[PDB]
């Protein structure tokens, strides 16, 4: 029977995977240095890719794609989209974005911003940066120089980009929201997009005069439930799912979720995965992988959806663990290492 | 290469004859010493244990040494008695009186200069002496106390030289005297200081496989060494025939021994006989790696592995052996050390045994051996609390002092044992 | 796609295509270590023979 | 014309030359007695074939090669082998004992006792040569023979012909064909200490030949024949700019010179194309494109590793059969277009490309089947570094608690040479990371 090893402590969701692996009654967990594995549950900083694949007579199997990293890292997924043409500058659903270091884009973000504050278009911007998590590290502001400013303050690298002053508006509570989609790739590059995907709410109205306020603007679960005194008035947990949005859109707006939204969804999941596919994939190499993705959307008020960040070590939510641990199990596990209706959605390419 | 062969004592010189009566079997050789095979792959490395003589007849390379003539005598008329050179009979009338000391100090110390000059000549017309190998028993006094003192004799005038032994470990259950403790304490000391690598062949373990595996209501010491002299025929195997893969004796030991002084081996063999039917490759690894195969009374599962060698005899699937050695270890992944990588290991040789076309030979360097060890010094102490039966060696000239040593190296032998098997990345 | 350098004879052709530009130890110090560890060998050996001539005595003091 | 001399060492050096000088016979046209029907300059010659075998006043063409075992089983089978007649005794030298797989016999305890008959008989060779351009050693990692006197033939090769370049064809360690663990122990062992001393390194990892043999041989278990004669053909397009009449890679300076712009980081990944069975009858012939797409397929390399997740510092594009400039480019241009290839910034984008246009030879029985075009690709690729950390790890799972390190120790070694070699390679995997990454 098969063989895996946990390298990754702090990871909800293959802790769930282990576990469910461990009840099946055909695998066996080994310590985090054992190389005769079958599955590495490896770790989210250096795994070690090179040492793969060269166990004789073990197929083996990794949980991440080595290089996923320049979609998955702010600064790098700017350069990716800019500088390929498989996506290129001209690029509809990403807001336009310079990645500055404190190679650099300083004076071409200030291009544009010039000739946007001439025409009177609301140049409102963010910036932003991979270290700083827990919402920590984030500006926004109208001219560059406050905005600038903080960039050097600190050390690390930052992207600035357009912060969408329009977002699509939920009632009641004329609040903001984002959405997180999971999609799996398994060792095929078969690109499965989970049917449940979330919305992370904004439990504070919206306010485009006051930025001041830390809250109304960021709605990543953690900021609401530390720094809003509404985290839950309207929906459990600032997570609201697609079967209510769906109702919520076909009432208030006339619409589907599958129309207005999800198929844009799908097609920026198909267009960001096959722009790196010759680059990761790992169809004729000597160990396989698949990956768990989180990809995190927005929609303005015209429901047009715009990508803002690739997150490559996601958590999930807490009713869907279960099944979407069970399903990756299914598609990415079992269909390499077979055993004695689907709940992905194949984005065919 | 040369291999340099001695047995001394009664269990020594008796499963010795065997392994020559196997051996010279599956090479070709006549009890007169003629070679009348089919086959010129038996000849290509027959030198590494026969010397060709006048006649064109070969001649093992073995010396035979006892304190008493009662067992040599049976060996000289028995099946293939005439094959050994009459020169190489060093024997003593007194005897040993399974006493380590009488084989160590007094009755052997007498003899073993007349042993050594019989080595020398063999020595002498070798074209690059690779290593000695002996047989001999542990629980006695000539092959224990005498066998130790020529081993410590031979690294003294041998010392770049690798030595070798097959040393069979005493058991109550096939037990001679109630003092085979203290001797085989006395002589793993030496062992543990003195020998490259020691194949702890029990007794315990050959009875329990002749009476409950092979349902034999009672064995003799015949249908022990049976599997003794079957074992030492699958370790030899690949030195005596010409195997694609090349082995040394040396080489072998750097390969197999990570540490100086854990050295002592579980000898392993399948298929257990005393059958027609043809043994499938799943059969022939699932029974090396079970404790009912192995020649040493310990439980693999009670321990670890260090290095393992599997070596499979005759024309199999080989692409199956793989196949299924790598299926072993993922069942047992746990009990092999994580760092030493890559530490099982399998040789194949082309030619079966006489009788099977299909034989699988285990050689396990595995940390439950202290087990072993562990019996040995509890019937040691058992005694020695007491100081029972010792005037048998105080007699000798021995000291109550020599004995806490022993014990106290093979109490640190089974300490270091301890150490790597909890050792971990 | 610049080819350049194009050499070329009866037995075949060489060249070289660019598509995007540019963006101590002597004979006497290796004698003294393979001496070095020689004399070790000889220490461990003599140190060896030692312990052995000490259980000489031994062997016929008892 | 400069000669070059071949020097293998060990088993795996030996019988990887023995399988080199069979081929190089038959793409010379030379028979196994040494005389050459087509060479009409008798008893002597610069021609191109004569960098590597000198011409004797009977006509019989002697390779510029020694032989070197510390047992003489292997080199035994030399001497009476098919091509017994192409070598003379001295050029074969054997010793008594091995070093039973253990560096530390092979360097000191054994290497001392030879090495002054070795140098004295490579000595003999290179006054036969008016312009000795240096030294070709084949060895292997693992054993105590190719890892431990190679490494002191090449010490003593760098002061006795200190201007001369040396090349390394190097057998990297693999489980599936070894019967040894401390292998981690001598290759990490060897390479602290030749590495200043070799010039280009090419490194063939055992498991890399191993499935190539499976699965495009359809071999079910390679021996190590099957796994010669392959490496040969690979070694044969790596050499034969030096035996035929060309313009890239003439010199052994030029290997150094197209492949290595720092000294340290001297190991070029080969990757080759086609490997096609002698079993399929009738095989649909494959294109210049496909052949070169081929290139950067790992299952091709003779090194496993991603060079996708590392950067270029050269490439050489060596073709031998019917190939010509305007196919070469056509490959290459899509291949750009679909490939990860990124360069080191301090360096052009660029192949080197030569080609032979006799097609690649087969030995008469072998394995291969006879192909219209192939190629060798040599990359010096920061991805190799992924073979350093493999064995790098396994060091350091065995050192951390001492095993094995009694062999050495009693050999006359210090544990201080385990760390001081170590440390090295931590330093050359750290330079091939400020190299490749970010
Ligand atoms: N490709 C290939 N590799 C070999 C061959 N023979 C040995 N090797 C490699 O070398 C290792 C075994 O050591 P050898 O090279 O045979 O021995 P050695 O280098 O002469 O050193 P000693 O045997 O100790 O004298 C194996 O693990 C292989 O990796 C061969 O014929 N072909
Ligand atoms: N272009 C844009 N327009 C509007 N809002 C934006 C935006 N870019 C970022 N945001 C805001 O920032 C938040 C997302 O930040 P981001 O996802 O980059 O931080 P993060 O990656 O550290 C949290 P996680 O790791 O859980 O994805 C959202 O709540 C959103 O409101
Ligand atoms: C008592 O004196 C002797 C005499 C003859 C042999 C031995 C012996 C055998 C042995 N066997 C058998 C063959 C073999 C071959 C291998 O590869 C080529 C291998 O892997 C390196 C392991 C084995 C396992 N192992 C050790 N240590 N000694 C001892
Ligand atoms: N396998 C086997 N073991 C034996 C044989 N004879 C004795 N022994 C073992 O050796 C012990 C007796 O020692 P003995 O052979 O008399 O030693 P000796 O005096 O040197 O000949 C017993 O405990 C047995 O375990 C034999 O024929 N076969
Ligand atoms: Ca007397
Ligand atoms: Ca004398
Ligand atoms: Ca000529
Ligand atoms: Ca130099
Ligand atoms: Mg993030
Ligand atoms: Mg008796
Ligand atoms: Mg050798």
């Amino acid at each position: 029977m098969y063989t895996f090893v946990v390298r990754d402590e702090n990871s909800s969701v293959y802790a769930e995977v282990s576990r469910l692996l461990l009840a099946t009654g055909q695998w066996k967990r080994l310590r985090k240095d054992n190389p005769r594995f079958n599955l590495m549950l490896g770790e989210r900083n250096r795994l070690p890719f090179g040492r793969l694949g060269h166990e004789p007579g073990l197929v083996q199997l990794v949980n991440y794609y080595r290089g996923a990293d320049k979609l998955c890292r702010k600064a790098s997924l700017v350069k990716l989209i800019k500088t390929s043409p498989e996506l290129s500058e001209s690029c509809t659903w990403f807001p336009e974005s310079y990645v500055i270091y404190p190679t650099d884009e300083r004076e071409v973000f200030l291009a544009a911003y010039n000739r946007r504050r001439e025409g009177r278009e609301g140049n409102v911007w963010i910036a932003k940066s991979s270290a700083g998590a827990k919402g920590e590290g984030i500006l926004i502001s109208s001219e560059a120089s406050e905005l600038l400013d903080f960039i050097d303050e600190q050390g690390q690298v930052h992207v600035i980009q357009k912060y969408l002053e329009k977002p699509l508006l939920l009632e009641p509570g004329h609040r903001k929201f984002d959405i997180r989609s999971w999609v799996l790739v398994d060792h095929l590059y078969n690109i499965y997009l989970y049917r449940e995907g979330v919305l992370r709410t904004s439990s504070e109205p919206y306010n485009s005069a006051n930025f001041q306020d830390k809250t109304c603007h960021l709605t990543n679960h953690c900021i609401q439930k530390e720094y809003s005194k509404n985290y839950g008035r309207y929906e459990e947990g600032n997570e609201m799912f697609f079967e209510e949005f769906n109702q919520y859109l076909m009432d208030a707006l006339n619409t589907t979720l599958e129309n207005s939204i999800l198929l844009q969804i799908k097609h920026i999941i198909r267009s960001c995965l096959m722009c790196i596919e010759p680059a990761i994939s790992t169809k004729h190499l000597h160990y396989q992988s698949f990956q768990l993705f989180g990809f995190d959307f927005m929609v303005d008020e015209e429901l047009k959806v715009w990508l803002i960040e690739v997150n490559g070590a996601p958590a999930c939510a807490q009713k869907l663990y279960a099944e979407l641990c069970q399903g990756i199990v299914d598609v990415a596990i079992s269909s390499v290492f077979p055993l004695a209706t689907s709940i992905f959605i194949k984005l065919h390419h | 290469r040369e291999i340099v062969h001695i047995q001394a004592g009664q269990c020594g010189n008796q499963i010795g004859a065997k392994f020559w009566e196997v051996i010279s079997d599956e090479h070709g050789i006549d009890p007169t010493g003629s070679y009348h095979g089919d086959s010129d792959l038996q000849l290509e490395r027959i030198n590494v244990y026969y010397n060709e003589a006048a006649g064109n007849k070969y001649v093992p390379r073995a010396i035979l040494v006892d304190l008493e003539p009662g067992t040599m005598d049976s060996v000289r008329s028995g099946p293939f008695g005439q094959i050994f050179r009459p020169d190489n009979f060093v024997f003593g009338q007194s005897g040993a009186g399974n006493n380590w000391a009488k084989g160590h100090y007094t009755e052997g110390a007498e003899l073993v200069d007349s042993v050594l000059d019989v080595v020398r000549k063999e020595s002498e017309s070798c074209d690059c002496l690779q290593g000695f190998q002996l047989t001999h028993s542990l629980g006695g006094g000539t092959g224990s106390g005498m066998g130790t003192l020529l081993i410590s004799k031979i690294r003294e005038e041998y010392p770049d030289r690798i030595m070798n032994t097959f040393s069979v470990v005493p058991s109550p259950k096939v037990s001679d005297t109630v003092v085979e403790p203290y001797n085989a304490t006395l002589s793993v000391h030496q062992l543990v200081e003195n020998t490259d690598e020691t194949y702890c062949i029990d007794n315990e373990a050959l009875y329990d496989i002749c009476f409950r595996t092979l349902k034999l209501t009672t064995p003799t010491y015949g249908d022990l060494n049976h599997l003794v002299s079957a074992t030492m025929s699958g370790v030899t195997t690949c030195l005596r025939f010409p195997g694609q893969l090349n082995a040394d004796l040396r080489k072998l030991a750097v390969n197999m021994v990570p540490f100086p002084r854990l050295h002592f081996f579980m000898p392993g063999f399948a298929p257990l006989t005393s059958q027609y039917r043809a043994l499938t490759v799943p059969e022939l690894t699932q029974q090396m790696f079970d404790a009912k195969n192995m020649m040493a009374a310990c439980d693999p599962r009670h321990g670890r592995y260090l290095t393992v060698a599997a070596v499979f005899r005759g024309r199999m699937s080989m692409k199956e052996v793989d196949e299924q050695m790598l299926n072993v270890q993922n069942k047992n992944s746990s009990y092999f050390v994580e760092w030493i990588p890559n530490n099982v290991k399998t040789a194949v040789c082309d030619i079966p045994p006489r009788g099977l076309k299909m034989s699988a030979t285990f050689i396990g360097n595995s940390t439950a051996i202290q087990e072993l060890f562990k019996r040995i010094s509890e019937q040691f102490t058992a005694m020695f609390r007491r100081k029972a039966f010792l005037h048998w060696y105080t007699g000798e000239g021995m000291d109550e002092m020599e004995f806490t040593e022993a014990e106290s190296n093979m109490n640190d032998l089974v300490s270091e044992y301890q150490q790597y098997q909890d050792a971990t990345a | 796609m610049e080819v350049i350098e194009l050499n070329k004879c009866t037995s075949g052709q060489s060249f070289e295509v660019i598509l995007k530009p540019p963006s101590d130890p002597s004979l006497e110090e290796i004698q003294k270590k393979l001496e070095a560890a020689e004399e070790r060998r000889k220490y461990q050996e003599a140190e060896l023979l030692k312990h052995l001539a000490e259980k000489r005595e031994h062997e016929r003091e008892v | 014309m400069r000669e070059c001399i071949s020097i293998h060492v060990g088993q795996a050096g030996v019988q990887i030359g023995n399988a080199c000088w069979e081929l190089y016979c038959l793409e010379h046209g030379i028979q196994p007695d040494g005389q050459m029907p087509s060479d009409k300059t008798i008893g002597g010659g610069d021609d191109s074939f004569n960098t590597f075998f000198s011409e004797t006043g009977a006509g019989k063409h002697v390779p510029r090669a020694v032989f070197v075992d510390l047992e003489p089983t292997v080199i035994d089978e030399v001497r009476t082998g098919t091509y017994r007649q192409l070598f003379h005794p001295e050029q074969l030298i054997t010793g008594k004992e091995d070093a039973a797989n253990n560096y530390a016999r092979g360097h000191y305890t054994i290497g001392k006792e030879i090495i002054d008959l070795v140098l004295d008989r490579i000595r003999k060779l290179a006054d036969q040569c008016t312009g000795l351009q240096g030294f070709l050693v084949f060895h292997s990692f693992g054993g105590g023979t190719g890892s431990g006197f190679t490494s002191l033939l090449m010490e003593r090769l760098s002061v006795d012909y200190g201007k001369k370049s040396k090349l390394e064809f190097s057998i990297y360690p693999a489980p599936q064909v070894s019967t040894a663990v401390v292998e981690p122990y001598n290759s990490i062992l060897t390479t602290h200490t030749t590495l200043e001393h070799s010039d280009c390194a090419f490194m063939v990892d055992n498991e890399a030949i191993y499935d190539i043999c499976r699965r495009n041989l359809d071999i079910e278990r390679p021996t190590y024949t099957n796994l010669n004669r392959l490496i040969s053909q690979i070694v044969s397009s790596i050499t034969a700019s030096l035996r035929f009449d060309g313009a890239l890679n003439v010199d052994l300076t030029e290997f150094q010179t197209n492949l290595v712009p720092y000294p340290r980081i001297h190991f070029p990944l080969a990757t080759y194309a086609p490997v096609i069975s002698a079993e399929k009858a009738y095989h649909e012939q494959l294109s210049v494109a496909e052949i070169t797409n081929a290139c950067f397929e790992p299952a091709n390399q003779m090194v496993k590793c991603d060079p996708r997740h590392g950067k270029y510092m050269a490439c050489c594009l060596l073709y031998r059969g019917d190939v010509v400039p305007k196919d070469v480019n056509a490959a290459i241009a899509t291949i750009k277009t679909k490939r990860s290839i990124q360069f080191v910034d301090w360096c052009p984008t660029g192949f080197k490309v030569g080609i032979n246009y006799q097609p690649p030879t087969v030995v008469p029985g072998g394995d291969l089947a006879k192909v219209q075009r192939a190629v060798c690709m040599l990359s010096n690729t920061t991805a190799i570094a992924e073979a350093w950390a493999r064995l790098d790890h396994k060091f350091d799972l065995m050192y951390a608690k001492r095993a094995f390190v009694h062999w050495y120790v009693g050999e006359g070694m210090e544990e201080g040479e385990f760390s001081e070699a170590r440390e090295d390679m931590a330093a050359l995997e750290k330079d091939y990371e400020e190299v490749g990454v970010d």
